[PDB]
């Protein structure tokens, strides 16, 4: 949503982004860094260790899809809260996460990519990615019912 | 909880960093300028360049205190005592702006030391900045 | 999600409620509790003791028209974003306010409503009011950056 | 973190609160399920809600911890470690959640002693609960 000159930039840089372990990691760390989120997943087994939680095939799979899922956001990034509608559904449904943990989680992916990416996750790509989770943190809970 | 291994990745962390810490302050802000724009109102003055000696001598400073702070996890409240009050207090520097500045250095941090930078390096830091912010906010509190 | 109505069928509850005394109440309680509030209200003077930070003619006025502001708003909920886009121009362009704050003066508000009116203030009267806040300075973050 | 016109505060407010303090968590705890739902989750044993006996039984207990909590304002960690990690390491009460009781009970407060509840007592009473509040979160930070 931004310059199309900005959309331009995350569209290109999303894509060099490896989905499988950019959400394993992002799911991964979210895991032992918010230790309380760890609630929503009795869902897999072993988060009572950093080694464990990460690797844990399950919290692995989780991020895979907890991630190009987001990142299928954009295409449209755009219309809507549309998109995401949906998984709102699910999120105030029978989990019931804060709109608060949407925004960590969004903030865990920017530590990810910053350090996978590394000198390119730039205060301007850093910048725009920011928006993006501001956006995707946000539809998911505007969503509430 | 300032907790021992916390303290012992915190300083190990801290430690890989060196004389870069300078570097990271100001990449920090470089940084919260452009990515949590509302902070930028604090920096009236301030030629926020782009990359600008203003930010730079600043960026200088937010890591020299960083750096102390890394090197005496017991006595922060007596340690920050000048600066708890610049900020708190005389600066009056919204708390929702600390959590800001702190994510952007774990970026920063995390951008430069990805070998060394673990969920555990990652958590002990998070937390440390966590232990930063709650001291220099005391006004409040 | 206004329910209809408890919502407005429950603000009914609304006026009767009062101006100068709620706003000046709500704006004065907020200005002594998150002191960083103030940086902003400069315009303004004493704010040197809980005391005349209460006096404040400045503050006092402004408590009014704020309350006045919204409140009114209590008026069509339908399309809140509407109503004060006008004024997320202002929080956002003018002084650059954190969202964060938006909830801070509504939950002051929830409190100063709950002082005012009492028992009159239910579990029921507080959570209906507990959500105008929520759309109102969430309406407020729509837009801004 | 409290100022000592603060401990002050907290005290003829809390010493006005009285033998009412057990109906006081009933009322807050019954104020947030209502007002900020998504917290109801922390409580599957009980029927919750409304005048409920699990709920006067637990506001007791929220209520008690706090008469305790100030009581001895020189030192809440050592009074809460017991507490506040089971909410911090065995329940895993996310911290957000802190600040709704906070309001729940300050708005619970504010309703019973408002000739009483002063721009200068909500202040003190608000600080008091970030702080009961910070130390229940410990476990981490
Ligand atoms: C930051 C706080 C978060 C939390 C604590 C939360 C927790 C949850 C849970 C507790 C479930 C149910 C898993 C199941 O049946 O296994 C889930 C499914 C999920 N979440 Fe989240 N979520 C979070 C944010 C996110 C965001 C931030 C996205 C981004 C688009 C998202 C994407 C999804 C996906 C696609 C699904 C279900 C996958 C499936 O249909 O098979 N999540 N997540
Ligand atoms: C890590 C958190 C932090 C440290 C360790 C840190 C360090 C400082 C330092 C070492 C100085 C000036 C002291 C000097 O010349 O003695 C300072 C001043 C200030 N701090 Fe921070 N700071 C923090 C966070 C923040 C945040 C989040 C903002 C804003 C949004 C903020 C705004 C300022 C400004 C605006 C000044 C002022 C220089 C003048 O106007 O004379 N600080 N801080
Ligand atoms: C919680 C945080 C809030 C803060 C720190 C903040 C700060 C300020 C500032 C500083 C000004 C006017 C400064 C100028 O005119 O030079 C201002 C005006 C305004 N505020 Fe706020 N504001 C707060 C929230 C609110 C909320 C929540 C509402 C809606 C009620 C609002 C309603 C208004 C109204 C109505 C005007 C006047 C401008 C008109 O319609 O002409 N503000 N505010
Ligand atoms: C100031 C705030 C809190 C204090 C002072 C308070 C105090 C307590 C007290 C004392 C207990 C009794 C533990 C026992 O001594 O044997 C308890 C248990 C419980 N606490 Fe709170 N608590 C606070 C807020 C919270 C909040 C925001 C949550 C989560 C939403 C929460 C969730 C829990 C629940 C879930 C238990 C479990 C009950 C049971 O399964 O038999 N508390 N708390």
């Amino acid at each position: 949503m931004l310059t199309a000159e900005e959309k331009a930039a995350v569209t290109g840089f999303w894509g060099k982004v490896d989905v499988d372990v950019v959400g394993a990691q992002a799911l991964g760390r979210l895991l032992v860094v918010y230790p309380w989120t760890q609630r929503f997943f009795q869902h897999f087994g072993n988060l009572s260790s950093a080694g464990a939680v990460m690797n844990n095939p399950k919290v692995k799979a989780h991020g895979k899809r907890v991630l190009d899922a987001f990142t299928q956001g954009l295409k449209h990034l755009d219309d809507l809260k549309g998109a995401f509608a949906q998984l709102s559904g699910l999120h105030c449904n029978k989990l019931h996460v804060n709109p608060q943990n949407f925004r960590l989680l969004g903030n865990v992916l920017a530590l990810v990519v910053a350090r996978n990416f590394g000198g390119q996750f730039t205060p301007n790509v850093q910048a725009l990615f920011q928006k993006v989770v501001a956006g995707v943190a946000n539809a998911l809970a505007h969503k509430y019912h | 909880v300032l907790s021992a291994a916390n303290k012992s990745n915190v300083k190990a962390a801290w430690g890989k960093v060196g004389g870069n810490a300078p570097a990271y302050g100001a990449q920090a802000l470089q940084r919260m300028f452009l990515s949590f724009p509302t902070t930028k109102t604090y920096f009236p003055h301030f030629d926020l360049s782009h990359g600008s000696a203003q930010q730079k001598a600043h960026g200088q400073k937010v890591a020299n205190a960083l750096t102390k702070a890394q090197g005496h996890l017991n006595d922060l409240p007596g340690t920050l005592s000048n600066l708890s009050n610049l900020h708190a207090h005389k600066l009056r520097v919204n708390p929702v702006n600390f959590k800001l500045l702190s994510h952007s250095l774990l970026v920063t941090l995390a951008s430069h030391l990805p070998t060394n930078f673990t969920p555990a390096v990652h958590a002990n830091l998070n937390k440390f900045l966590a232990n930063d912010s709650t001291v220099l906010t005391s006004k409040y509190r």
